[PDB]
């Protein structure tokens, strides 16, 4: 499909394009100053997602576990019976902690690799 | 595990040395080869450590060396209480990460 | 004036469990990396675990892969280890011991340079 | 060799300097949106690589096949007998078939590696 | 701790915090250009990072040794008794050096990759 | 209503092939990954092979690792096995199974949920 | 493989157990222990998953549990239709998916 | 024209060392993968080593993996082995050997094109 | 190894075949069988490469096939000065690069 078309599809489905998604997201002054923006918060995602260590990656897997607080739904609930649009209004208020998380696992994770390589 | 004398002795005065044997992917490879000392009823300390080095606070007279994959302790000056269960180790890389050899006694 | 301090059990039988513990002082303890070497009652000194100053990489000796789990606590200056089945071959003298590694911004080790005194484990 | 001193070498040659190249792609309104255009199309190369699974790589291998027809030169003609600037020419007319093939079969490894990872 | 709380913080303590200084890089013509500089010299930092087959890493172990002339103090002296403030300026004439040598050592590894996967 | 109808072959000799294959019906085939079984005329059950989903992800018990391919196909919900070699240790009954993996969004499996009857392979 | 008894057996109006063991890199360290009902003749059908869970569809008087490396199945209620051999299986690892044990016949 | 000439050692006991060099001439050195293959006075040819065009990549025959180091200078047109050891059942002539491997961008070998007469290694 | 039959003979103007069988790892699953020709007292010179190609200046009477498992070299004509140990050899992935068989006398 095409751009936001999988918008209500669900989460299980939806997936299939995050790509459709993500090449859409580069393609006077206030128009050179809105470009200028656009540029810096789509520097700003992809060094949030390098600093978790997912870089050259669209669905990416972490260490952190899910605390079951910011959502008690069945897994297949969550997948098959949601679109994204709703989701992310379920944990808007957690997403700080998920980031928090994500960073500090991220920091564990290089030192552990850091100190792994010195063993001749 | 290496291959160590079973006894090593002399009288007081003299010198011995005690040698550690492996192979060419650890001992050989690797130029961490320690050699701890034993005394009956008590845990083991260090004597050696890097491949020649030993650390503070022990005695000038116990010295060593490696070639190919033969090491070696020098105790020189022999002292009665000087009697231990001496051991060699050495580091086997990240799979096995320490090999022991067996005790020799003075 | 560092010492190691062996808490540990007595006899137990094949198929149950026994867990070692170690207190240290006289340096800090979260700046080395910590081991356990095993010494049967008639043999020599074999290693059996290592633990990194960080308590967040772990190795042990084949024969213990599946059995023990080896874990530490930087605020209390306390290592311990957990033993699972302890087979009538596991019949040995546990000492702590401070090296064995170094964090990659620390010279090399490679060595064992503090030890305990040891707990002595039956079967 | 300096920028482009490898424009007229051969193909198995001329890839011996692609840093050389790629280092000079980033070092008075009409200066400023030239500049601000430049970052896009840097960015936009950016993230074309980046779903494709080749992220920080001047020299990618995919799992994507030949098909023959986009050019059936034997291998060490392409790369001994040719330079960067004819190849260009000869294939001008494919790649966008095989831009797609790739982002494609990233989107399948993707998908293989997350379902791989979940064998407990 | 803060922004640079780690500037009078040893190396070996001062490499914890190396993620609060990284997200403080991207956080009326005059002003507008300026953004636009930051971004480019953004880039280049990530640019010259990615030649060296470091790309999603705050910490990156290298193959190249280190030649002792450049420094040739104990490395506990280095991490333990400095800050980086003071190696900044220990080593100011010897990075050009380091960073050729980093290029040509990635264009070694990722040469020897391609011809490594050959191996049918 | 979950039905696995096996359509295999007869009896081959060493050195030779036979390719078996399954239809499904009364359910998504696209939705489950599925298995071969096999279970020797006097022997127990044992695990052969597993094709997820999508048929991009096989994995083989080690004996069969060189002479065994598995291929779906979502359109024909049609499971197939080709067999290579047949030695006289491979006569048995080969099952299709539904279940036995689950695609990371899907909750865990690591069972067999349905069976068919079963081909009888002889060599 | 995982060792079971090759027979277990009691009168209707009864109840037995059906015991499974491995090792602690296996049945041990996975909670995905599943048994399987074999009449003579037919394919195999699914009586538990999981470890403790039974598919919908299938009788209350079959259950089970697991402790340490020791699985079991109890049936509960023998019927005289329940003549049938029974199967332990569980995941083991990425490397060897399943493992089965040897049938009991009841 | 393609021609290599082993310029080798002679007799040797267990446990000392050995290097081989040979010289190649009539095609481009550094164009061309090189390798060494073993035959003992009475058996057939196995391969021992293996180098690519730019001497970075070094493949070994299981037996020599920590005893035998291969390497090569393409401005002398020079390839040695380095063997440590020296075995009684190592006494064999060794060839050098052009072809073997392709660095990606050329057309497939795994095979040896050109072929040297040998030098004689003894124990 | 490679078995390949340890004698090949016939009279000038005939023609053999040598054989030479491996398993479905290697001979059977990499395309890439050579055959080398070795004089007493000579070094091997290279016959067949790929799996039938022949090297230029190479005599149009040595050829080859491959079906299974099952590599042949085939030399029609036969001359002479044919007389040589015949080898053949095959790729067996990226963990072990060559497996040669033995030699076959012609
Ligand atoms: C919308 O709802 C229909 C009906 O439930 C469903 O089939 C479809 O997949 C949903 N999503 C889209 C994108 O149409
Ligand atoms: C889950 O979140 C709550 C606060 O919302 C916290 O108290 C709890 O410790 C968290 N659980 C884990 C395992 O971190
Ligand atoms: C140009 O042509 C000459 C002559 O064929 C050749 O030697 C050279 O490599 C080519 N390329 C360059 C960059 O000079
Ligand atoms: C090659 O391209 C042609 C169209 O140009 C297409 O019909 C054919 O299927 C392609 N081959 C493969 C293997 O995809
Ligand atoms: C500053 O100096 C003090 C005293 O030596 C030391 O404890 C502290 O760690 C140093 N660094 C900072 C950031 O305070
Ligand atoms: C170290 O640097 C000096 C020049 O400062 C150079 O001559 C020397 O070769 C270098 N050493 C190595 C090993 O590259």
């Amino acid at each position: 499909d095409g751009f936001l078309g999988a918008a209500g599809s669900t989460m299980g489905a939806a997936s299939m394009t995050l790509t459709v998604q993500a090449r859409n997201l580069l393609s006077g002054i206030k128009q050179l100053q809105a470009r200028v923006l656009a540029v810096e918060h789509y520097l700003r995602d992809q060094q949030l997602l390098g600093i978790w260590g997912c870089s050259g990656k669209l669905i990416c897997c972490t260490n952190v576990p899910w605390n079951s607080s910011w959502s008690n739904r069945n897994l297949s609930e969550i997948w098959d019976n949601m679109t994204w649009l709703q989701w992310d209004k379920e944990i808007s208020n957690y997403t700080q902690i998920i980031y928090g998380l994500l960073e500090e696992s991220q920091n564990q994770q290089e030192k552990n690799e850091q100190d792994l390589l010195a063993l001749d | 595990a290496l291959t160590q004398p079973p006894s090593v002795s002399g009288s007081p005065g003299q010198s011995v040395t005690i040698s550690c044997t492996g192979t060419s992917s650890d001992i050989g490879s690797y130029n961490y080869v320690s050699w701890y000392q034993q005394h009956p009823g008590k845990a083991p300390k260090l004597m050696i450590y890097d491949v020649t080095q030993r650390p503070s606070g022990v005695s000038d007279r116990f010295s060593g060396s490696k070639s190919g994959n033969t090491a070696s302790l020098t105790i020189s000056g022999l002292q009665a209480d000087d009697e231990a269960d001496y051991y060699c180790s050495a580091y086997a890389g990240r799979q096995t990460f320490y090999i022991f050899g067996g005790g020799t006694r003075l | 004036e560092v010492q190691l301090v062996e808490t540990g059990g007595g006899l137990v039988q094949p198929g149950g469990s026994l867990k070692l513990s170690c207190r240290a002082s006289g340096y800090t303890f979260s700046s080395f990396a910590m081991s356990w070497v095993r010494q049967a009652p008639g043999k020599g000194l074999e290693w059996v675990s290592l633990i990194n100053d960080r308590g967040g990489l772990t190795f042990y000796v084949d024969s213990v892969k599946g059995r023990f789990t080896i874990s530490r606590d930087n605020s209390k200056n306390t290592l311990s280890l957990q033993m699972h089945s302890l087979r009538d071959g596991d019949t040995a003298v546990y000492y702590c011991a401070t090296g064995g590694m170094s964090s990659a911004l620390q010279s090399s080790k490679y060595y064992f340079d503090f030890w305990g005194q040891g707990a002595l484990v039956t079967v």
